RNA sequence: GGAACUUGAGUGCAGAAGAGGAGAGUGGAAUUCCACGUGUAGCGGUGAAAUGCGUAGAGAUGUGGAGGAACACCAGUGGCGAAGGCGACUCUCUGGUCUGUAACUGACGCUGAGGAGCGAAAGCGUGGGGAGCGAACAGGAUUAGAUACCCUGGUAGUCCACGCCGUAAACGAUGAGUGCUAAGUGUUAGGGGGUUUCCGCCCCUUAGUGCUGCAGCUAACGCAUUAAGCACUCCGCCUGGGGAGU
RNA sequence: UGUGAACGAUGAGGAAGAC
């Protein structure tokens, strides 16, 4: 087991309600994982200098969490799968 | 890799004669310090004291330097060597840069001068070349 | 890795002595745990030259220390070999 | 795999067989067994409409429910079988109803892993889920033309497809060899390339084998009597002096376009023949 | 001989620092061309530059900086 | 051969960084092509030109889409790796190196014919990919001739996956290991200390690596604690040129 | 105050034989 710290970016213009769901079903998945919680940031909305798929800005979202060391390779593709979600990196916790 | 001790303290006072130090250090070893009795006796360098640390070491010698300059010794050798072996009769003994040199000659009564071997009549291994 | 604890119960067990860190049953022992793990490890991959050639170093170790294992005590040679079932 | 025969004869020479590493159990199920008479390429005339057919091997079909029009229960693969019928290899899946079918295997699948239908299934590999709900680029096999009529597209072994984007109407898709199509996007389509990608490289090494498949010889067009084909006659090996090289049915064949240039497809056709 | 002017200020008060989480600080780093100081400005020893040099690597991942802009 | 020792060596504990290897995913810029908008006679190229592209509306510009390859700037006689060689990022598995009190093993070391593995680029086999670059080749120029240097194109190749081939100025044209031998001035990562909480200055000690130079070596050029210096151990190799690496 | 040397990495000024 190890430390992670992982970002993620979600939609600017999804609705509140959509984003809970997002946010939860993100949670549910971060727990089916094995993925104990260690602590958590949220920078929210914020400018791009450049757009990824189209949009001009997005919300970023942060999670640090204490977990294998093989929840990651599941996590990725989960990751994926949805449209809603932009962008996810996983970066090892060694400061 | 450490192939040799005896040859390695030879290219010790070698390389001390070329950098003209008053003293330097070698490890120990009654087959070492017997020969640099042997040294000792032929005049060719002032003194030599061991000073014990655990386990073998540390002797220290300390080079002659002549009156009027001049290294004290114009050349030293080993002959012997591993992967060729050497052997001398006692009538076989060559007088290395005649009557000035000495040979350093280990025997079964231990090791001897060239003069000494010839008086003993004990022949043996020939360790090195002093000139 | 392998993980700490591994290492702390395989030395434990082949220790001679109280306190023996060292020792070639000790040190065999840990490199065949790396030979093991170095094995598998070129089983995923046959690509890994690297990996290969580390460990035919790996196995010039592990010859040379049990080839003076042989030539200090037989016994305890044949007991430690018999107790891994390597070598032959 | 491909196990290479030493040439203890002239047929061992050249001849290849695939591994046949996936296949698990010697039979099919008894209850979806289903007869194949081999009509042997004659029309129901009598007359034969393809040429150099029939011959070949028995054979006996495995119900294969494409459509997969049941959803939201879980399944799980059993066991593989060998498929005569086509170069793709059979997986067995039995599903949580007790249900049992014969479906179209991607590679790399592994025996007793689980597969929903359902829309809400996961992108991981053996699942056929709406290309609504399929994200942009993954591999995609045994697309359906249209919803309920089974999926026509890459049921073929080592076929593949990609997305390459999508709007309300319709999904973009890669059709292999480059071509691409706006299929429906209410349709369902099943993620993951086929697999046995090796039956390309397989070789058949002697005239024998040919016959189990059955591949019936094909006669070259020069060597036969000119009122018989265009390229007939001539005294020995005759050159193809007439112009434009031709079928036995007088449309050439050489660079020759057979499309019907007014189609329902046309409009469909965002892209043509890359090669 | 020898001193460099505007050197580190970083160790100063450091270290350890980030490894990517910050934003002010790297937008210290950035230049008006959009890329890293060079470390005759900078003043950072070599493997603190590429370590930053990693980190700021990870910024452009979490786009939080630009890779390109005016000059 | 018996009995011992830790300094050679190995292991451990506490740390140190590295484009090390392989696998998977991901990134943005640009070239190119396609689609549309904009707008019109040039565009492109050379020493000069012409071939070539363009009123079937190019080049240019705006937007969107597609695909492949490479990782700018960071980047540094920096680093890692045995060599060859490795330069975007993330994760997965993993090799190697260095430092430090110091625990343990107590010579368990070095080299190494045969043998085995790795081994640039080019090439060959099979299946994919192919944006650009580009042998062969086509055309236009240059010239007495131009089977070239130049330009406009362009196949194989260059890319990936599984193998073969095992050649390079594969060079530092300097084999590997170890001991010793003035020094100096940087850097790459560590360790200790002498005031200071720190910052930071100073001194010392390891290993990597750059340059200048004392002794010493030299056909000369030069080398020179990274010897080509003084010694040791072992392997590879040389015996006039051409014919012939035939 | 500041002289040469040295390293790693360039930007471009064009067509022509032999004894």
């Amino acid at each position: 087991m190890r430390k992670y710290e992982v970002m993620y970016i979600i939609r600017p213009n999804i609705d509140e309600e959509s984003k809970k769901a997002v946010i939860e079903r993100f949670n549910n998945v971060l727990t089916s994982n094995g993925a104990e919680i260690t602590g958590t940031k949220d920078w929210g909305k914020r400018r791009l200098a450049y757009e990824i798929n189209d949009f001009r800005d997005g919300f970023y979202q942060i999670v640090n969490v204490q977990s294998d060391a093989a929840a990651v390779q599941e996590f990725d593709r989960l990751a994926k799968i949805s449209d809603d979600i932009i962008r996810h990196i996983v970066v090892k916790e060694e400061e | 890799v450490m192939t040799d001790p005896i040859a390695d303290m030879l290219t010790r006072i070698r390389n001390a004669n070329m950098v003209r130090h008053e003293k330097l250090e070698i490890p120990a070893s009654k087959l070492k310090r017997e020969i640099a009795e042997i040294l000792k006796r032929e005049g060719f360098i002032r003194d030599v004291e061991f000073v014990e640390d655990s386990k073998q070491g540390i002797i220290r010698v300390f080079l002659k330097y002549g009156q009027n300059n001049e290294r004290v010794i114009t050349g030293l050798k080993r002959i012997s060597k591993p992967g060729l072996r050497v052997y001398a009769k006692s009538n076989e003994v060559p007088r290395v840069l005649n009557g000035l040199g000495i040979a350093i000659i280990s025997t079964s009564q231990g090791v001897l001068t060239d003069k000494e071997a010839r008086a003993k009549q004990a022949g043996g291994e020939v360790l090195a070349y002093v000139w | 890795a392998i993980t700490q604890e591994r290492k702390n119960q395989l030395i434990n067990e082949f220790k001679t002595h109280e306190s023996d860190t060292g020792s070639p049953e000790v040190q065999i022992a840990i490199l065949t745990d790396s030979i093991n793990n170095l094995n598998e490890h070129l089983r995923t991959h046959k690509k890994d030259h690297h990996s290969r050639r580390g460990l035919l170093k790996m196995v010039g170790k592990r010859r040379n220390l049990l080839t003076y294992l042989r030539n200090k005590d037989v016994t305890r040679y044949r007991e430690l070999i018999n107790k891994l079932g390597l070598r032959r | 795999a491909i196990k290479k025969y030493k040439p203890t004869s002239n047929g061992r020479r050249g001849m290849t067989t695939s591994d046949f590493a996936e296949i698990t159990t010697d039979k099919p199920e008894k209850s979806l067994l289903a007869p194949l008479h081999k009509k042997g390429g004659r029309n129901n005339q009598g007359k034969l409409t393809v040429r150099h057919q029939g011959g070949g091997h028995k054979r006996q079909y495995r119900v294969i429910d494409f459509k997969r029009d049941k959803d939201g229960i879980p399944g799980r693969v059993a066991t593989v079988e060998y498929d005569p019928n086509r170069s793709a290899n059979i997986a067995l899946i039995n599903y949580a109803d007790g249900e049992k079918r014969y479906i179209l295997a991607p590679k790399g699948i592994q025996v007793g892993t689980e597969i929903m239908s359902g829309p809400e299934a996961d992108i991981k590999v053996g699942n056929a889920l709406p290309l609504i709900n399929i994200p942009v680029g993954t591999v995609v096999h045994n697309i359906e033309l249209k919803p309920g009529k089974g999926g026509q597209l890459v049921r073929s072994a080592g076929t593949s497809a990609q997305v390459l984007g999508k709007e309300g109407k319709y999904v973009l898709v890669r059709l292999n060899s480059g071509e691409v199509r706006m299929i429906l996007s209410a349709c369902r389509a099943s993620i993951g390339q086929v697999g046995n990608e090796q039956h390309e490289l397989i070789n058949i090494g002697k005239a024998g084998r040919s016959r189990w498949k059955g591949i019936r010889p094909t006669v070259r067009g020069s060597v036969m009597n000119p009122n018989d084909h265009p390229h007939g006659g001539g005294e020995g090996r005759a050159p193809i002096g007439r112009k434009s090289p031709m079928s036995p049915w007088g449309k050439p064949t050489l660079g020759f376009k057979t499309r019907k240039k007014k189609n329902k497809s046309d409009k469909f056709i965002v892209r043509r023949r890359k090669n | 001989r020898a001193k460099r002017r505007k050197v580190c200020y970083f160790t100063s008060n450091g270290i350890t620092h980030i490894d990517y989480k910050d934003v002010d600080l790297l937008k210290k780093f950035v230049s008006e061309r959009g890329k890293i100081l060079p470390r005759r400005v900078t003043g950072t020893n070599a493997k603190y530059q590429r370590k930053l040099t990693a980190a700021i690597k990870r910024a452009r991942q979490m786009a939080l900086l630009p890779y390109v802009s005016g000059e």
